RNA sequence: AUGUUUUUUUUUUUUUUGGUGAGAGG
DNA sequence: CCCTGTCTGGCGTCCTCTCACCTATGA
DNA sequence: TCATATTATTACGCCAGACAGGG
């Protein structure tokens, strides 16, 4: 029907072509009767007819003579929604400038025509006045003028002189302002000047120049002249219910134009003095400003009573306009919404509906099936049936019901999960059954909480909610592998009862032929449901290619595990149930019978697994009583032994031996001790307190506990609970933010006190308010997020390329954190991996690596694997399916089509909620020493010192993996070397961080080069010890007749001829920097090792930083390029740092602020990447400087740092196709053989096809360079206006548009979304796909 | 509360909203990135089309469910073109290209 | 075998096809 | 002229339910 | 009833983005 839609300015001509009349009185109505005005707002012949094909006063009614306009009636005679696309235009006397192109920020009309926006607005409001070509007098174009600057020019130049001001002026200079002439002198500016400043003010002027010259908008059409009017039915003037009309604020707007520009066109009849008429356009330019963008001038007018009123920009931007609010969120029929209840007979593709909800959804369905057994004849005898609801209807909605899906809906929903399609199964009654097992993905709890269903029409709607939203087809969660139809609370309860034991029951240590009679014996009363017992089990173990193979043997189980062996299928092994089946269990039980037999087998297992368990938990009879709680008998010696330690440090603070917070360390460190000691009395008094006996003596056993079975199940509850529930219950902590020194030894079981639950209140309150508040940034994120990704849809099947970044074991220093094979379980590999032997092609290069290759991947333990990343995906607009990876929630690779923007983006943001708000080396395991970025060498006494500050010490084991990894900085004592093994818990390595060592390379005699007592260095001879020492000044507190003096340590030998540095001529000098003192003096023969000098010195607004891409206040400064480094001038606002490279060019220099304490000697060479200062690094300078898979390993690795502090598992393909979304766009370095500017930012897919068709040719392409946009700059910054309109500022995004005459070939999601068709990511791809091939 | 077809607004063609009025249910922003987030295409297109605004459509969709023809014939919402017409009656010419 | 053998007004028209603000649940 | 406080604008969660209250003037 | 047309409170918290000031 349509491709593009463009957006441009609107000449005057363009909107007289839009108008049917010039609305001229501003009276609205009549008011006291019903007629409207003639000619008013609300007109007759300027619109059209009130009613349909009448004359609203009197002619035609009937059907014959559409169109006839008698002089009596002044009249259109159309339809009552023509009224709705007519629009009207008012003939404004004065010009008057518009509020979007002149405060826009930037202005576009303030960077257009060279002049500040302070004089800009001098001038629009009558208080300034604007020169315009004058002629042969002292002035320029540009340069205003005041009362007494025109006064005075009046009386000089009273010839050949053009001052004028407000719109007309400014309107005068747009319009005569060649574009074309600017551009090559702006061009010719831009080339012949180096200013850095000047150049980027210069490149932004330009850019908006020649953008106005590509299209064809005007610099006139800026202006106002003939201001459009709304169509009354989009301002409607409806009564409430009463006897007056409530009236919308754009019809005080427009009424108030009009008023204003008719006394205009009065005093302009009656030649009024100029300052009248100077007021009169200044009331019309504020009103007009006040109509387009209310408030953005000075304080919003206001109706009724203090409250601005609402204009036209207000009705587009905000929460509350009409992208947010009505065409991204619309209201919906056969639509319904009611409470929620269990119903725990369902199978879990059909939930419950009740039996009015479905007759009022249903109603044209059952007027069609009424309408085709003959029942009825007309329509109107079908709606009384159904009002009356006669015995026949049911039978109807039976059969409208029957194999009609229905998509229900919790009402925040926050990943895909919360929209599912169910089938109905009729409920007497008022509430919707749904199946327990999907209110864990729903996040649905059963306190109170309402569903809304909605019914899919159209037949490719039942369709995608059989096929694609069906509950059967959502049992694993889109953000990682994991099973989300996990078994929740009783059920887990009735398990972990049922398949248990105990050392004593009836029926010990008898045999059964079977699991059937196992049942059997459980039933009549003759054995118990855990006694252990041998029974004889058949499991299908399927070895074969596809054959099932039964292997039947005795196994040594309970009763109940054969019981819950009758319901398990047939492929899974026995010692599935052969445990105690906690949660986790379980959850693994389903996650491996989904991984060998499929989805059928897994859904109707799911069903079982949850019917039994309700069963088994309904015969457990599993209660919570006020003695399960048991108190530890060991808890109030606990105490008292607590209360002599406090005693003891009391005394001590009353005699005054020990420190403040040293007492307040104390006592908090015997608080947790003892808070442990008393979770560990009670942990064992319940995990083992049941101790039974059997045929003699006793012996023991996990315990029965209610409360017990409770948490070890893992149904609720958690050892924090537990522990508070019996032991006592930790050291609350004040709003302060620091702890209290008073516990809280009472648990729930003993009773509180008033004080002990005021310190508690204040530990809650503090949560409460923290997620009360936690959920608007989290749905904040999540919304920046669907609105980056917004585009990106799976569009090919293969890029073609042999890049991918290196997924390696994460290590932050202890055990090894998350293996290889969370991280490389189902991607596609880049290069073929070797296998660690020797030079074996183990996998193939374009393998998809599921369960069986991660196996293989673990037996051979492979170190690291080259694997697809999105970020790396040659795929011009979109990901292609190889570099995306497994589909997660379907078991192959992601299919051409499935939205994986939005996907990610909801993953990303959807644990939002649970993540919170507000010496030396010590080795672990027993292995061998790596070392990489090492430079070493050997002191006097042996113990490997390293002459690099970035030397990364691993651990690899005798397998050949890296199991640990640390940091070892400039100069430490390494207890080992490199390739050695050593033991478990050994030191290996060792420095001090309050002291810089200055060790050197090789050895000889000291000399104090450029050291002189009393300026350089001073004399403080040490107090308590007698051994002085030198101690070095810095360039700060020395006086300017000495501050060029750099002391510094030159080694000699023992003649004095400088050693040099074995490789190099050079001597090895070591410049001393400040705040140092010499701890080594003249005279003393140095080796290795030995110091020169004494040099003393994040939950989710971490997320928010890392996507949105702050810097961190003090960030790490890098070095843009390699070699030597010097210093520079002395303390002019920054201390200068100069890089000169050995072979490269060296003018780039950097100036350090020199609060920051370095890194980097004097006779230091540096490299790109390479830190000079330390603290956080922000990500634009690695991604200019290392490489772009170096700043996605750095935010996948900074946020699954907090989603695994919190404990969430997300897979990383959500953070690496987001971070794609932020680096997409690029700046140009070399222009080349193109057609593009210098330093203009291009985005990246435009650019790389750009020189990818001239570089298939005879011309060398174009070189760019990538930019890292955080997501809200990312997703504003984008080539489509809609998709950057319907998110956040409307009004600079359509300025930037309209000025520039953009144009949106429409191509992704959201667009598709507001425009109202397919989407073209899901089942419109096809459609997409043919209409992109059909054109 | 349910709602198969009943009143509307008046500025807008989409349903009101309540239960006092008859009214259906606001199949707000996160739902549509959810159905986004399937395949549902056809599910979110008669979702905003034929059941919330286009007025043709709807009619269409209603005497087309009563013959027993679940086709929606969709065309373009109501709301986007009072968009249009509040955008328009900026200084801003939007439009729509070629067939 | 036979019937101009008690005439007088005891009268012709349908149906038609709406913002603002406050509070609660999750 | 390159850092720099300082000022100005622009964000800040979805869905639902109940109730009340709505410009002054004026010969 | 039918045209006439706008004044005497302050009490967010970042976080970009643009601007006059000065070593
Ligand atoms: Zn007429
Ligand atoms: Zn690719």
């Amino acid at each position: 029907e349509f491709d593009a839609i463009k957006i441009a300015l609107a000449s005057p001509d363009m909107i007289r072509s839009w108008s049917f009349g010039e609305v001229k009185k501003p009276e609205t109505i009549n008011y006291r009767t019903f007629k409207p005005e003639r000619d008013g707002l609300f007109c007759a012949r300027i619109f059209g007819p009130v009613k349909d094909y009448e004359c609203l006063c009197g002619k035609y009614k009937r059907l014959k003579h559409r169109g006839v306009i008698c002089e009596k009636c002044g009249v259109e005679v159309t339809q009552t929604k023509v009224r709705r696309e007519r629009m009207g235009h008012i003939e404004l006397a004065s010009p008057t400038a518009h509020i979007w192109f002149l405060k826009s920020l930037p202005s576009r009309i303030g960077l257009l025509l060279d002049m500040p926006l302070r004089d800009i607005e001098r001038v629009l409001y009558f208080e300034s006045y604007v020169v315009i070509e004058g002629g042969m007098t002292n002035l320029e174009r540009q340069q205003i003028l005041t009362e007494e600057q025109y006064l005075d020019a009046l009386e000089e130049f009273g010839d050949e002189f053009d001052a004028k001001m407000g719109a007309e002026a400014i309107q005068a200079l747009l319009k005569s302002m060649d574009l074309e002439q600017e551009c090559e002198q702006l061009r010719e500016e831009l080339n012949e000047t180096n200013s850095e400043t000047k150049r980027k003010k210069l490149t932004k002027r330009i850019k908006l120049l020649e953008a106005f010259v590509q299209s064809g908008n005007k610099p006139e059409w800026m202006i106002l002249t003939v201001l459009p009017v709304l169509p009354p039915d989009l301002r409607p003037l409806v009564p409430l219910d009463g006897g007056r009309f409530a009236t919308s604020d754009l019809n005080d707007l427009y009424r108030r134009v009009i008023n204003r520009n008719n006394r205009l066109k009065r005093l302009l009849d009656l030649a009024a003095p100029d300052i009248i008429v100077r007021n009169e356009k200044r009331m019309l330019q504020e009103a007009v400003d006040a109509l387009l963008d209310n408030g953005r001038r000075g304080r919003a007018i206001t109706g009724s009573n203090k409250r601005p009123l609402k204009s036209l920009a207000d009705m587009i931007k905000g929460k509350q306009g009409r992208f947010r609010q009505n065409l991204l969120g619309k209201r919906v029929d056969y639509s319904g919404r009611s409470v929620i209840t269990v119903g725990p007979y369902l199978r879990l593709h059909q939930c419950g509906l009740p039996k009015k909800m479905a007759l009022e959804l249903f109603k044209p369905f059952i007027y069609g099936k009424l309408e085709l057994r003959g029942l009825a004849t007309t329509i109107k005898a079908a709606k009384k049936m159904v009002e009356r609801e006669e015995a026949v209807v049911w039978d109807i909605l039976d059969e409208v019901i029957r194999e009609h899906p229905v998509l229900l809906n919790r009402a925040p929903t926050l990943h895909r999960l919360g929209i599912q399609a169910f089938e109905p199964v009729l409920i007497e009654g008022k509430a919707i059954q749904l199946h327990p097992l999907v209110c864990a993905a729903y996040n649905a709890d059963f306190d109170g909480d309402q569903m809304a269903v909605h019914v899919p029409l159209t037949l490719e709607a039942q369709l995608e909610a059989r096929a694609l939203m069906m509950s059967t087809n959502n049992i694993l969660s889109p953000a990682n592998g994991e099973p989300i139809i996990v078994p929740s609370q009783d059920v887990v309860l009735g398990l972990y009862y049922m398949t248990r034991d105990c050392v004593n029951a009836k029926g010990e240590g008898m045999v059964l032929t079977g699991p059937k009679e196992a049942e059997r014996l459980y039933r009549s009363g003759l054995a118990s449901l855990h006694a252990r017992v041998k029974v004889r089990i058949t499991e299908y173990e399927k070895d074969a290619n596809g054959e099932l193979v039964a292997k039947t043997s005795l196994k040594d189980t309970t009763v109940g595990r054969a019981i819950l062996w009758m319901i398990v299928p047939k492929g899974l092994p026995y010692s599935i149930v052969n445990q105690a089946l906690g949660k986790k269990a379980i959850s693994k039980m389903l996650n491996t019978c989904y991984r060998i037999l499929g989805l059928k087998p897994t859904v109707i297992f799911a069903d079982q697994i949850m019917y039994t368990g309700f069963a088994y938990a309904a015969r457990s009879g599993a209660s919570v009583g006020i003695d399960d709680m048991v108190i530890p008998e060991k808890k109030h010696e606990i105490i008292s032994e607590a209360e002599a330690e406090v005693a003891e440090i009391q005394e001590q603070f009353q005699s005054g031996l020990v420190t403040a917070g040293e007492r307040y360390n104390k006592v908090i460190d015997i608080w947790a001790a003892a808070n442990d000691r008393v979770s560990k009395a009670m942990m064992d008094n319940l995990q083992t307190e049941t101790v039974i006996n059997r045929d003699g003596q006793e012996e023991k056993q996990v315990s029965f506990n209610s409360i017990y079975m409770m948490a070890d199940s893992g149904a609720r509850g958690s050892a924090a609970q537990i522990r508070q529930l019996a032991g006592m219950r930790g050291l609350m902590a004040k709003p302060d933010g620091s702890i209290i020194e008073t516990p809280i030894t009472a648990n729930f079981r003993e009773g509180l006190n008033v004080l002990q639950y005021f310190i508690s209140t204040h530990g809650a309150r503090k949560g409460l308010a923290d997620t009360a508040l936690k959920t608007a940034n989290s749905g904040y994120l999540t919304r920046r997020l669907v609105d980056v990704a917004q585009d990106l849809v799976v569009t090919e099947d293969d890029c073609g390329t042999h890049e991918g970044i290196m997924m390696t074991p994460v290590i932050e220093g202890g055990d090894v954190k998350e293996p290889l094979r969370d991280r490389v379980l189902g991607r596609v590999t880049a290069e073929d991996v070797l296998k660690p032997g020797t030079a074996d092609i183990l996998v193939p290069r374009n393998t998809l690596l599921h369960e069986q290759w991660c196996d293989l991947l673990e037996e051979n333990s492979v170190d690291a694997v080259k694997v697809r990343s999105v970020v790396s995906c040659d795929t011009d607009f979109g990901v292609c399916a190889h570099c995306y990876g497994r589909d997660l929630a379907r078991g192959h690779i992601i299919n051409k089509g499935e939205a994986i923007g939005v996907i990610a983006a909801q993953s990303i943001g959807e644990p939002g909620t649970q993540l919170t708000m507000r010496s030396s080396i010590q080795v672990k395991n027993k292995g061998s020493i790596k070392l990489s970025n090492v430079k070493s060498v050997v002191n006097s006494s042996g113990k490997l010192v390293i002459t690099s500050r970035n030397t990364e010490l691993k651990l690899i084991d005798e397998f050949g993996r890296t199991k640990e990894s640390y940091k070892v900085p400039y100069g430490a004592v390494l207890a080992k070397g490199d390739g050695e093994q050593v033991a478990g818990g050994e030191t290996v390595a060792n420095w001090d961080p309050h002291t810089m060592p200055v060790i050197t390379e090789v050895s000889g005699f000291v000399r104090f080069t450029d050291m002189i007592d009393g300026q350089t260095i001073t004399r403080q001879t040490d107090e308590l010890t007698g051994l002085s020492s030198l101690v070095v000044l810095d360039s700060a507190e020395r006086t300017a007749g000495g501050k060029d003096l750099r002391p510094a340590l030159k080694i000699v030998d023992a003649q004095g001829n400088d050693v040099l540095i074995p490789g190099t001529d050079m001597p090895a000098q070591y410049f001393l920097p400040g705040k140092a003192i010499v701890q080594l003096e003249d005279g003393v023969q140095i080796s290795s090792g030995d110091t020169l000098a004494r040099i003393p010195q994040g939950g989710l607004p971490r997320v928010a930083d890392l996507f949105e891409a702050r810097r961190p206040k003090e960030p790490a400064i890098l070095a843009e390029i390699s070699g030597i480094v010097s210093f520079g001038k002395e303390t002019k606002g920054k201390r200068r740092l100069v890089i000169t490279p050995v072979d490269g060019s060296d003018p780039y220099e950097e100036m350090i602020p020199k609060w920051r304490q370095l890194n980097v000697f004097e006779g230091e060479r540096v490299e790109r990447g390479d830190v000079i200062s330390d603290g956080p690094e922000a990500p634009h300078d690695i991604l200019r400087l290392r490489g772009v898979h170096a700043v996605t390993r750095y935010i996948v690795n900074e946020v699954q740092d907090v989603y695994r502090l919190q404990g969430v598992k997300i897979n990383d393909k959500h953070i690496e196709v987001i971070v794609r979304q932020m680096l997409r766009k690029a700046t140009i370095v070399n222009a080349g053989s193109s057609d593009f500017l210098e330093g203009e930012q291009v985005e990246y897919s435009r650019v790389k096809i750009a020189n990818r068709e001239l570089e298939a040719n005879g011309k060398v392409g174009a070189t760019y360079s990538r930019d890292l946009l955080g997501i809200t700059k990312a997703s504003l910054a984008t080539e489509s206006f809609i998709s950057a309109a319907s998110f956040q500022e409307t009004t600079r995004v359509l300025t930037e548009a309209a000025v520039a005459g953009k144009r949106d070939e429409l191509r992704g999601l959201k667009e598709n979304v507001i425009v109202g068709r397919l989407i073209p990511a899901g089942t419109g791809y096809a459609y997409h796909q043919d209409r992109m091939r059909r054109r | 509360h349910a709602r198969s077809t009943g009143s509307y607004s008046l500025v807008t063609q989409q349903p009101l909203g309540g239960k006092a009025q008859f009214g259906g249910q606001r199949f707000g922003e996160m739902e549509v990135w959810a159905l986004e987030a399937y395949g549902a295409a056809y599910t979110l297109q008669e979702m905003l089309t034929v059941k919330s605004d286009d007025v043709n459509g709807r009619t269409k969709m209603y005497k087309n469910i009563v013959d027993g023809n679940h086709q929606m014939e969709p065309g373009m919402p109501e709301s986007f073109n009072v968009l249009l017409k509040e955008i328009r009656s900026l200084g801003i010419n939007i439009e729509l290209e070629d067939e």
